[PDB]
C-alpha cells in the first residue's frame, strides 16, 4: 500500500505580502 | 499562489509548482495552493490571488508538502524541517 | 460539476472528468469538484450542483487540476497556465 | 517518492452560469 | 461513516472503506469521509459520527469517489454515474 | 504522470438517516 | 500536529510523519494535518499548532489515516480501527 | 486504476491536551 507523509515543512514562517490581485 | 524565499523551499525540500498546505497559526485558517519561488535571500512569504483572503501580513503560518511512497520507505522517512524566529531568521 | 469551454480545457492540458480545485477571487470560497467539457466557443464557466452555493454568476475564479509523478521528473515539470480577461478572453 | 504537482489552471476567468438543480 | 446500500455502491463502483466526497446540494457543505455498505435493497444513506453534523434527513447529496490512473487510460475513462428520484429510486 | 479522476457517483440521493453517537 | 500516544499508533497502524483526518464529533469541525508520536501509555491525544483553533481539550475526535492501493486489492482490504471510551482506554 | 482506502482510524478518542504555540 502507499502511504502520505509529510515531506517537509516551514516552522512559523511570518507572512511577508499579500496580493489579492495576481501574481496567484 | 504563495512565493516563498528559494532558500525556504530549498531547506524544506519543497519544489515550484509543487502542491503546499497552509496553516494560519494566527487565525486557524487551512487552505491548500502551490509554491511559486521567490528570489533567494528575500525572505518573501507571499500568499496571493484568492489565497490572499486566508493571511495578512504579519499571520505567522506552517507551510507543509506530503509525498507518498510505500510502507516499508514510510516507516523510515525523516521529515524536511526548517524552523523560523523574528524577521523569518531560519534556525 | 463545473462545464467548461472546451478550449480552456485544451489550453490548460486539464481533461474531462479530472478532479480540479476551484479558488474564489471574489468570496475567498475554495473548493474542490470535477470538470465538465463545455461546448468550444461558447466561453462558459459554469458552477452546477452544490458547488452552486460557493459561486454566483459574475465571481471571479481560478480553477486547477493536480497530477503526480516521480520527485526526478517534477525537478523539470512545467505547468500549462492560461490567463484570462474581459468576458473569457484567453489572452 | 511521488510528488504532487499543477499540472494547469485557468487564471482569473468569470462565473457566466450557476445551476444548483443540474441532474447530469 | 455514510453507510450505503450496497446496490447503490455497486451501481457507481464505490467499494466499502474507499473514500468518498459528499457535496450537500440542500446546505451547501462539502465532506469526505468514506463508505460503508448497508444491507441490499434497504436504500439506505447514513450519515454517521462527525458527519452528522454536515447532513439531515431529507438532503439531497451528491457522493462520489476518485481514483488515480496514468494519462492515457484517464483520456478514455468513463465515470460510473447513478441517478436518483423519490424514494431513492435508480435510474 | 498520473490523473485523478471521478471514479463514479451517486447523483442526487436523500439522506435517510443521522447518528452522531456511532457507526462512524 | 497531533501527538498521539505511540500504543494507539500502532494498534491503528498510523505511522509517525503520516497525514491523517481529524473529525471532531463535538464541534464538527474536520481538518487534516499529521501525525507525532507520543509516549507509551500517556493515553496523549494533543491538537498543536494551527490546529489548537480546531478542538478544545475535551473534544471527541475520529483521527483517520488513508492509503492507496490497486483496485484488485482494494476489493478485500480490511482497515485498522481502535476503539476508545472513558479517559482514552483502548476497548 | 488505484483506490484511496481507509488505513486506519482511532474511534472516539478524548483531547487531552491543545498547544497553539508548539514548536517542533
Amino acid at each position: 500500500m502507499i502511504r502520505t507523509m509529510l515531506q517537509g515543512k516551514l516552522h512559523r514562517v511570518k507572512v511577508t505580502h499579500a496580493d489579492l490581485h495576481y501574481e496567484g | 499562489x504563495c512565493a516563498i524565499d528559494q532558500d525556504f523551499l530549498d531547506a524544506a525540500g519543497i519544489l515550484e509548482n509543487e502542491a503546499i498546505d497552509i496553516w494560519n497559526v494566527t487565525n486557524g485558517k487551512r487552505f491548500s495552493t502551490y509554491a511559486i519561488a521567490a528570489e533567494r535571500g528575500s525572505r518573501i512569504i507571499s500568499v496571493n490571488g484568492a489565497a490572499a483572503h486566508c493571511a495578512s501580513v504579519g499571520d505567522i503560518v506552517i507551510i507543509a508538502s506530503f509525498v507518498t511512497m510505500p510502507d516499508e520507505e514510510a516507516r523510515t522517512w525523516r521529515p524536511n524541517v526548517a524552523y523560523f524566529e523574528g524577521d523569518n531568521e531560519m534556525k
